[PDB]
């Protein structure tokens, strides 16, 4: 479709620029047997009344939970049970490798976790990890890691990370400054996202902020849906006025239902080798791009024969 | 249009019990060295030798390519010997028209390569392939020449 | 580049508008009394100091270089091909970080290609921890080498060396490649001194080239116009006094195989870096050649009235042992 | 102590009608070579003579340290064509002790430099410059050497 074909197209643009900056939810730390948040949320239900709940935890409740086990049993028990699912050390995943493939000079990661971490720290470009209010000012490289929601590394306390309904509501004077490098890198990128909902009322109304500041200089970020059943025009219509341009991942390919991994490898790699002059197409396709590369080295008058390497890359 | 001037060569490659058709359409390099010499030998003694004709004698082969063959290279993908034809043309001095050609045979050649050419980084290929001429005892070999030019 | 060190151990100013911090130190060199004139950490600091220089051959300032008889000395054990002993080492226990890297590079030796990419991930995992700056970097250095080391030899068993074997041999599992592959798909090794922090780009600015290949593209043009030389005067029959333009290669000839070896690196078993010995040592048994043959008048024995005749001593065996084919000893014993 | 081993030079410099001494002391380098040749710039002659012995003959010169001077460099900054000394140890190679230093002297020096280094890249000092010894009509010139060793 040529409305993917622009998608690849600009992604790729981006990307030989260096301006990709990719965001991280939670579906990628779910590819790596990770334990995901509501299985956090029925622990602490179950603990405060005895047995889970029934039903889908409604998106209030996800937050509001949390904060009834902090007002009842106290810190102690919170901190106690964020160690008790969270002491675990896990093995990466493809899905790592081939996000820092692309080079994105950052990398906005709302996961709990430190998996992304390893899969940094193994690949081999240094990334200034900024997780606290203290670590801005002590950043070493230009290349940030923002773990918005906190980490582990300074200790498994509840003051360390957002998830109480306090927390999301007095983010913004909690962690202030990761929101103003947020916005800023927001700005001045390229943002796609990966592995995230549509259920993150926070970053969402984010999102929504952004756009209504920067009208018609608002470059709308890249979003990558991956959920088996293909998303639905009205959907897409929808989203697409709301400011965001989508990517499905059940156009491109067919599998089953918990084929995450297939999904999210097929994706990336259409980005990875989306070679591009694999959609030349026509004819008179060559000419131009040959006008394109060509075409401003006509003010120096003579070239040596061996250097037309580079610029064809 | 000036000044310079290049030409051209052709490889051909066979092994016996069969025509296997095997070949590099160009060498660059494609160097050819003969070499005969002598350092000593012979007891010197029964006085009247009657013979003497130690010549060692040897001859070394380079091409380029980047084409084995596509078929049972990939059929074999998962000591009969290697023999070689040589061809290519001669010009007239006079009238620089094509009227002569070149057809070099080889029927004992070994594949004596240095498979240690790893390299710094990623090339343009040039997989050069040297190898030596072989002569069993039996007779003849190494060199056989046939040429056009008949006009 | 505030002193030049030249190839000699000598050190001459350079670009220092300030104290002669150096000059004071090997003024402080000889000065036995006034080494006793510091407290017990600096007097230790220097001992620190002293020690690291010594090892490192810096000897005095050009002002009163006198004679100098540098040595040399190579202990990297692959360098002394005991290929039986480290066939112990590597049954051996770990005990410290330096010394899994240590092993690293005694198991590519032996062939076992296979087992040196894990470990070389092995490392690189519980490196950070340790906060040990180096050990990291040439982690890395050392494992895009043997990548292509893997890379170019598939392809070779693939394209010719059918024909050189006559069976298809497959050294490597298909699994093993496809994670290189992966991991280091899109890895451009320019940037990697441009990654490390500003903590590292400060202390181990001179790590710096190894990284491109301008580290193998700076020393040979040297050895060209090293080389170019030469020949000139070849031609001429002049005499030099002092230190022949011959003399400094083989310095720079054995400096250059001893940080390649004993910091364990693996360029060593690359085309390359072949093609350095080749035409290095190449010059210097020529040179001996020219000077066992030619007139003088008078003076011309008064100048150097002696030679090393290029006295080949054992490292020399085994230089040339490992670093000619056959068809290069041969381009030699013509001339 | 495995294996190189140095010496060392010494090179000074002078100018004639006056015992002022501004140049070089060090030829790093210190390039010295000699020539003699023929050609057929007599090739014919009336006979019955006798012979010249021309030999044209050559002295190349060079040294490199620098440090000319500051008092004499200074005060000519407000064609006696200098000359040369030029000073050696030489050593015992049965002992290896100092016994005999070498005494040589040049008549006539022209320094001629090429005046243009331009190096992309700026050096460490050390200009080095070339020397021809000029002569004239009157006799000896060339060098004149002296020998220590009155042990």
């Amino acid at each position: 479709d040529n409305n993917v074909v622009e998608c690849i197209k600009e992604i790729t643009e981006s990307s030989r620029n260096g301006k990709l900056v990719f965001f991280v939810g939670a579906g990628v730390s779910t590819l790596s047997d990770y334990p995901q948040w509501w299985r956090l949320v029925d622990k602490y239900h179950e603990e405060l009344y005895g047995s889970p709940k029934k039903g889908n935890y409604s998106s209030d409740e996800y937050l509001r939970i949390p904060q009834i086990f902090y007002n009842v049993k106290g810190e102690m028990a919170f901190d106690g049970i964020l160690k008790d699912f969270f002491q675990v050390d896990k093995p990466t995943n493809p899905i790592h490798d081939k996000i820092l493939a692309m080079n994105p000079a950052h990398v906005i990661t709302t996961n709990y976790d430190n998996l992304i971490d390893t899969a940094c720290w193994k690949r081999g470009k240094y990334f200034s990890v900024i997780s606290a209010e203290e670590d801005v000012a002590n950043a070493t490289s230009s290349r940030y890691l923002l773990k918005v929601a906190g980490d582990f590394r300074k200790g498994f306390k509840g003051e360390n990370v957002v998830l109480k309904e306090d927390d999301y509501l007095n983010y913004d004077q909690n962690y202030p400054l990761i929101s103003n490098l947020m916005k800023t890198i927001i700005a001045t990128h390229t943002i796609v996202f990966i592995g995230y909902g549509l259920g993150d009322y926070n970053i969402n109304m984010l999102l929504n902020w952004v756009r209504k500041l920067q009208k018609d200089s608002f470059h709308k970020p890249f979003f990558i849906r991956t959920d088996p059943s293909p998303i639905e025009n009205e959907t897409l219509i929808y989203y697409e006025n709301k400011g965001l341009r989508i990517i499905d991942a059940a156009s491109l390919i067919d599998s089953n239902e918990y084929d995450y991994l297939e999904r999210y490898s097929a994706v990336m790699d259409l980005l990875i080798e989306s070679q591009e002059n694999k959609f030349i197409t026509k004819d008179d396709e060559v000419i131009d791009y040959i006008y394109g590369k060509i075409s401003p080295l006509f003010a120096l008058q003579y070239i040596r024969k061996i250097d037309l390497k580079h610029v064809f890359e | 249009m000036k000044t310079v001037i290049q030409d051209t060569a052709d490889v051909y490659f066979k092994r016996k019990s069969d025509g296997k058709l095997v070949f590099t359409a160009e060498a660059q390099t494609a160097s050819f060295s003969q070499a005969i010499s002598e350092e000593k030998l012979r007891g010197g003694i029964g006085n009247k030798p009657l013979y003497i004709l130690k010549s060692e004698k040897e001859i070394n082969l380079t091409v380029k390519n980047a084409f084995f063959d596509l078929e049972w290279l990939a059929m074999t993908q998962g000591s009969e010997r290697y023999e070689v034809e040589y061809r290519t043309i001669a010009y007239n001095p006079d009238t620089e028209e094509v009227y002569s050609d070149i057809y070099i045979q080889f029927p004992n050649v070994s594949p004596s390569g240095e498979f240690e050419m790893s390299l710094e980084n990623g090339n343009a290929l040039a997989p050069e392939i040297k190898f030596e001429a072989l002569a069993d005892t039996d007779t003849d070999e190494m060199a056989v020449v046939i040429e056009a030019s008949r006009d | 580049y505030d002193y030049h060190f030249e190839v000699n151990g000598t050190v001459v100013r350079h670009k220092n508008k300030g104290f002669g911090y150096m000059e004071r130190f090997f003024e402080l060199k000889e000065s036995c009394d006034e080494r006793s004139k510091l407290s017990k950490k600096q007097y230790e600091r220097f001992n620190a100091l002293f020690n690291f220089f010594e090892k490192n051959g810096v000897i005095c300032m050009a002002k009163d270089a006198g004679t100098l008889n540098t040595s040399i000395e190579i202990n990297s054990l692959a360098y002394h091909g005991k290929y039986d002993v480290m066939k112990k080492f590597i049954e051996e226990q770990s005990v410290s970080i330096e010394d899994d890297y240590k092993k690293a590079f005694f198991l590519a030796c032996l062939g076992r290609w296979e087992e040196s990419y894990d470990l070389y991930s092995n490392i690189i995992l519980n490196s950070i921890d340790e906060s040990n700056g180096c050990v990291y970097y040439l982690s890395q250095i050392n494992r895009y080498r043997i990548y292509q080391s893997i890379t170019q030899a598939v392809t070779q068993f693939n394209g010719l060396g059918l024909l050189t074997f006559g069976r298809h041999y497959k050294p490597f599992t298909d699994e093993f490649l496809a994670r290189i592959e992966r991991e280091m798909t899109n890895f451009n090794i320019d940037d990697l001194f441009n990654g490390m922090p500003f903590e590292f780009q400060k202390k181990y600015k001179i790590l710096e080239f190894l990284s491109d290949n301008q580290f193998l593209y700076d020393d040979t043009v040297k050895l060209f116009e090293l080389t170019n030389k030469v020949r000139s005067e070849m031609s001429e029959g002049s005499y030099s006094f002092g230190m022949s333009s011959d003399i400094v290669v083989l310095l720079r000839l054995y400096d250059n195989l001893r940080f390649l070896y004993e910091n364990c690196l693996w360029s060593v078993s690359f085309h390359e870096f072949h093609q350095y010995i080749r035409n290095s040592m190449s010059l210097l048994i020529e040179k001996a050649e020219y000077e066992r043959t030619r007139d003088i008048d008078e003076l011309g024995f008064s100048f150097f009235g002696k030679k090393s005749g290029f006295f080949m001593e054992y490292y020399d065996f085994v230089n040339i042992s490992r670093h000619f084919k056959i068809d290069d000893i041969k381009n030699l014993e013509r001339s």
